[PDB]
RNA sequence: GAGUACGACCAUACUUGAGUGAAAACACCAUAUCCCGUCCGAUUUGUGAAGUUAAGCACUCACAGGCUCAGUUAGUACUGAGGUCAGUGAUGACUCGGGAACCCUGAGUGCCGUACUC
RNA sequence: GGGCGGCAUAUCUGUUACACGACAACGCAGGUGUCCUAAGGCGAGCUCAGUGGGAACAGAAAUCUCACGUAGAACACAAGCGUAAAAGCUUGCUUGAUUAACGAUUUCCAGUACGAAUCGAGACUGCGAAAGCAAGGCCAGCGAUCCUUUGCGAAGAAUAGGAAAUAUGAACAAAUCAUACCAGAGGUGUCAGAAUAAUUACCACAGGGAUAACUGGCUUGUGGCGGCCAAGCGUUCAUAGCGACGUCGCUUUUUGAUCCUUCGAUGUCGGCUCUUCCUAACCUAGCGCCGCAGAAGACGCUAAGGGUUGGAUUGUUCACC
RNA sequence: UCGAACCACCUAGUAGCUGGUUCACAUCGAAGUUUCCCUCAGGAUAGCUGGUGCUAGUAGAAGUAUUGUGCGGUAAAGCAAAUGAUUAGAGGCAUUGGGACCUAUUCUCAAACUUUAAAUGUGCAAACAAACCGGCCUUAGCCAACUGCAAGGCCGGAAAGAAAAGAAUUAGAGGCACCAAGUGGGCCUUCUUCGGUAAGCGGAGCAGGCGAUGCGGAAUGAACCGCUUAGGGAUAUGUGGCGUCAAAACUUAUGGGCUCAUUCUCGAUACGUAAAGGGUGUUGGUGGAUAUCCACCGGCCCCGAAAAUGGAUGACGCU
RNA sequence: UACUUUCUCGUACUGAAAGGGAGAUGCAAAAUGCAUCUGUGGUGUGCACACGUCAUUUGCCCAACACCG
């Protein structure tokens, strides 16, 4: 027949065995996709920049070894 | 948390008793009884906690180091004291033991260290 | 409450203060909140557009997002075991700029204060003595805590 | 609730991608046509012993239908569909 | 008498001992926990520790694998030494998609037949524990690597694959069988490829 | 020491009733051919420059109302932790902490910014 | 308990709810399945409710005029928020109530779907001098697969399927027809969605003390029995005997409420028989007190030792002679 | 054998329901809650739990504080401030009809009222992928423009690794993942609380418990008090005790008061299950008056105080 | 027991189907661009190891994660 409905009781108890799992820091996930997207399109104007620039860098690091 | 301790001033034999009767340290992990001032320079390795008085120094004036003191050693485990307590339940003002005793507590220490 | 809706509980919550209604000024208009800002969502009533919902009242977090309009924000919401970071975005007039870091920035460009006072020249403010320390008291004044007989006629 | 008989809207086919007149006229639905696959498997299936095969709902619930419009475009005659919430009286007038 | 809650909770699963029934990977451990213990060496650590480990904690590396991290580490290398030893605990496969690479010296808990001889023809050397126990006893000069885990089936079906992100593959024998209803936006819902965090 | 235009906080700036107001400016004021809009040149729009500080504005003054700020109320109400406390109970005190509100009383009654000007 | 009744079955505002959020009850107070071509969008102008002074017929109320008027009005609706050169009122033009590349998010939450909502980018626009505002009327007003059904995939190019022509009917080809992919619609109110009338006292099975009818328990509203206060009754007078209005309680011989124990069983009424207990005493033993002259008797105290019937009717407890 | 006979068969029909389920030790150890379900004796789902681990042993740590900076409308307060109630006197005199009206006050209130507003809470920050300081490269981002702004990098600098002011502490290895049980009837309690006359009643909130757990105490009691549990000793405690039962004051003090009660028999270990009222019983107090009166207030004791087996501070008893 | 052969799973996925079909770098901007073929697509964090320093600076970073291309 009728019985117990709702109860909090024991939940509050059951949720720090485990802990509460706090957040995770804003380096990690920190993913830009549903930005505003005119300043999410420059910034990948951008990032092929840097990428040739990082592929250019460590070419000349390595010119710098094979000479001294 | 004044229900569940008893707190207090101590005095300098209050230290050095605790120190020297019931004080062990936290060495490799594991929980070892001072025995010599050699075991107590290897574990803190600080150049101005030396030996037994050192600790006890630390602990009765602050000093730089009070944390690294008391950090250092395990937790006191006393006996319980001889002669009783009066009233676990209620505050030492209403008539029972627990919360601060302005000076008090050493001879309530004294009785179990 | 009865109603599961969106505004639902927000009778004082939602509400304004007294003597202190109106839409909102010129100074939260030309306010500019940038990306990884902490702001302070404060939901407006008297906008009632892009509110934020009843539990980002009180909360604060990280712009992640400006729009034109609209600041998206991350804000910690603990669900059961565990603290996820929730992405709201209202208009502009639900945030405030957050000053919890305010003694953070204080004590770091006292840090740039002191290590030009240091390596170049020598001035320094001096620092405070603890106020607990044992000094004398010289009694300019005594009284005699006594409870008189007529502290009880009242 | 009234409704125009003419609507300026979009057109999005590239002889007009601009607002032009569309006319309205409504959406009744087609009648369901015999040799659908639906009905072809409905017929192979009812055809035997059994009695119905199907379940065959009686419970209605609503009393109002939403009102979908057909929208023809004046300068190419192509239709665009748009719906509208629930009413129970529909009309197009463009008496004002 | 002591208020240790969660204590239990701060144990982890540690295993000293292999599950291993092979002969040989127990004399390899028996030699390399000697050297964990004898020797300050961080490498016999990991090489004692890693060897322990299941065959599937023991994923292998591909040949290609060692000739590309060896090559960008010899960019930055002086010429006078010579190379590192490559050392992998697990196993060398062979990679058909790369048919040229140097002369580099292999120490690998097995090689296929293909991947040793395309070590050899190049003026390469496979070598094996007990022979790295004795150049280089304690790790001077070699490369560790293991080889990757990531790209299995197994962690491709980690998941719930119907709540929002998860982009896990569904265990299905049929693969035209899931695909309609949860799957296409036509279908009453479609699970959102992406979800922030 | 003030004006005007744009202002930020939005009554310490409001409300009522008196008083005073250099210059210059604001402002009432004059007007209806065009621009324009009205039942109406009232508002509004245009075009003006005879008149007046009457009014707005500004400032000053009220045992003014309000507002603002301390103080009092008051360690009072209330409340976090405690008891094999007291009381038939209702409830109350104690112990370790936090600590109000109106009434009332005193104070004073806008403040800061840009450009141009007297 | 189940049945009837109802909806607490999908859902909205206030409160319960304990100053984040979350929180139950056939808990309290009301709503919801609709309504609108304007009651949407925007610009301009305006100020509302109400009161006060006034003006032919004209009064408390008709309309003109002036003053005051922080919203006391209004915003389709329940409620709460919010709002004054507006979000209200009037007017003017309008269709952003369309499309919106499978963008991201919030509420409910398993951090799933749905409903509702927010912040965007793209097309074409509306109003505006402009900045701007607008993809409904904020916030409740709604619905899977399967099936039916509609819309879009204009013709005209192409020495070739591409940067560009929707695709299939599997030996080919044309034209019909069916189908497929996309976006809707027709509906599941039991609202995450079976296609459903009774009866059984002729009854059955598996169970349940998770759950009713009998006792026991708790409670004691209700039913029995008192005290306290004293307006009144008693010719006079509060109390010899009574005692309204109040009030504090005892009792478990009533009944209600509950659901603790029992449904692999506690034999479910009343008589008849027989014994014992209790006292709140009808008779008997002592008494006090009277509005107690006697006689009868009212009230009370100590006392439960002893006694407490024969019948008519009714199955009766009861009732009634 | 009959509200559908008997026999064999299909058939070991099906059961979310009842009953049963066979060795030992060790290491860990719950749930009665969420969401959906023709769902409410059942499931699936998340949680709690075990096993396997993986990863660079203090890392991206915290059921706690402190300092800074936000959020709140409950307790209290108020009705002399709006709204909703609600008593009463004061006159304003023309503002009227058989207290309307107005102005200041007032008595008394509000779960669905509020100017104000706690305590307890709640969000964020407090220097090692980070902020800080001065160039450079890039961008079809923004602005009239760049020398400014926004973005992603690059180069160099500094770095109490966070001072002093009460200025934290940690039996503080952080971060991932796989696999899967049991449970999804709960119940009790301090406090807050709703329906009810009430209930060992029904329903919630925060926490702690029993369930699942003994042991030492309250004589007895799932839940109270103390304490939490390997197999044993010694010492010392806790809760509770010390007249006998029964260990301890062989009835302790070289402490103080109070109390007398004659048929369920004064009284006496919390939780824990008699009131209004009365007393020239006794013992203290307070305020008035002329050694005696008067009004009040407290402690213990008595009256109020009546049930069905003989009976219970646990028993005897104790004065 | 010893011995010997197409079929299946996998190395490539995607679309309803007709169908189509994934390297890096440099020059560079051609509706199938050209040339190289010892090579992590790039950035942040990241065992071991190599060279200095103090009582970790750096190089390469393996496995892995995050952000992108
Ligand atoms: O992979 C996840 C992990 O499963 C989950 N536990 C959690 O990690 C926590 C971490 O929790 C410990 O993880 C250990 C095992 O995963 C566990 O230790 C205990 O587990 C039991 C059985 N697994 C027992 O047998 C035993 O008591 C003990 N080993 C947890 O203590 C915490 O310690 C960290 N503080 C935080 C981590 N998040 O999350 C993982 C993420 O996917
Ligand atoms: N990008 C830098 C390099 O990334 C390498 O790893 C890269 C790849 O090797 C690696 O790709 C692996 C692939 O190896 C393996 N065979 C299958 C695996 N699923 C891929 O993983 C990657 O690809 C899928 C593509 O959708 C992504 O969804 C996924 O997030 C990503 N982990 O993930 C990275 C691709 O961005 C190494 N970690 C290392 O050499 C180096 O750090
Ligand atoms: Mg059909
Ligand atoms: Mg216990
Ligand atoms: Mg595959």
């Amino acid at each position: 027949a009728k019985s117990k409905n709702h109860t909090n009781h024991n939940q509050s108890s059951k949720n720090h065995r485990n802990g509460i799992k706090g957040p995770m820091p804003l380096h990690l996930h920190n993913s830009k996709r549903g930005s505003w997207l005119p300043a999410l399109v420059n910034a990948r104007r951008v990032r092929k920049h840097n990428q040739k620039a990082a592929l250019k860098k460590r070419r000349e690091r390595i010119a710098a070894f094979a000479a001294k | 948390v004044e229900p569940y301790i008893a707190y207090g001033y101590p005095s300098l034999a209050t230290v050095r008793a605790m120190v020297y009767k019931r004080g062990y340290l936290k060495i490799n992990g594991q929980r070892v009884k001072i025995t010599d001032n050699q075991m107590i320079k290897d574990k803190y390795n600080n150049a101005d906690i030396v030996c037994a008085e050192d600790m006890v120094n630390q602990i009765y004036t602050c000093g730089k180091h009070f944390r690294t003191v008391t950090h250092g050693m395990w937790p006191f485990k006393l006996a319980p004291p001889a002669g009783g307590m009066r009233q676990k339940r209620r505050h030492f003002v209403e008539g029972g033991d627990y919360g601060n005793r302005d000076t008090l507590i050493n001879r309530f220490l004294a009785r179990m260290i | 409450v009865h109603s599961y809706g969106y505004k639902s509980g927000t009778r004082h919550l939602f509400a304004k203060k007294f003597r202190k209604h109106g839409a909102p000024s010129v100074s939260t208009i030309l306010t500019n909140i940038k990306v990884g800002d902490y702001v302070d969502v404060v939901a407006d009533s008297a906008v009632r557009e892009g509110m934020p919902h009843k539990y980002y009242h009180g909360r604060t977090g990280i712009v992640w997002n400006v729009t034109p309009r609209g600041v998206g924000v991350i804000i910690n919401k603990p669900v059961r075991t565990r603290t996820l970071r929730k992405r709201i975005c209202v208009r502009f007039e639900h945030v405030r700029k957050s000053r919890c870091q305010e003694a953070f920035k204080a004590k770091e460009h006292q840090f740039q204060a002191y290590l030009a006072a240091k390596k170049a020249g020598k001035a320094l403010p001096p620092l405070k003595k603890s106020s607990r320390m044992g000094g004398i008291v010289r009694p300019k004044n005594v009284e005699v805590l006594a409870r008189r007989v007529a502290d009880y006629e009242a | 609730v009234n409704y125009p008989k003419k609507k300026v809207m979009h057109c999005g086919d590239a002889r007009c991608n601009a607002h032009k007149s569309f006319k309205v006229v409504q959406y009744k639905a087609g009648k369901a046509r015999l040799f659908a696959r639906g009905k072809r498997r409905y017929d192979r299936k009812q055809s035997g012993y059994g009695g119905q095969t199907k379940p065959v709902f009686h419970k209605k619930a609503k009393t109002t239908k939403k009102i979908v419009l057909k929208l023809q475009c004046s300068g190419c005659k192509s239709i665009r569909q748009v719906v509208l919430k629930r009413t129970k009286h529909f009309e197009l007038n463009d008496k004002k | 008498g002591v208020d240790l809650t969660g204590i239990s909770k701060k144990s982890r699963v540690i295993r000293h001992h292999t599950y291993s029934t092979n002969p040989y990977i127990k004399l390899l451990i028996k030699l390399y926990k000697f050297l964990a213990k004898r020797t300050s060496s961080g490498f016999n650590k990991v090489v004692y520790q890693r060897l322990i480990k299941s065959r599937s904690n023991r994923a292998p590396i591909s040949l290609s694998r060692i000739a590309v991290v060896m090559k960008r580490k010899a960019v930055f290398t002086a010429k006078s030494k010579a190379a590192p030893i490559a050392v992998v605990v697990g196993d060398v496969l062979d990679d058909v998609r790369m048919a040229r690479i140097p002369a580099m010296r292999v120490c690998a808990l097995r090689f296929s037949k293909s991947a040793r001889q395309s070590i050899v023809a190049a003026g390469g050397e496979c070598l094996t524990f007990d022979q790295l126990a004795m150049i280089a006893p304690t790790g001077k000069n070699t490369y560790l690597l293991r080889g990757r885990k990531s790209g299995r089936e197994s962690v491709r079906h980690f998941g719930a694959s119907g709540v929002p992100g998860s982009h896990s593959k569904p265990y299905a024998t049929n693969r035209g069988k899931e695909t309609k209803r949860g799957r296409r936006t036509g279908r009453s819902y479609k699970r959102k490829a992406f979800r922030h965090v």
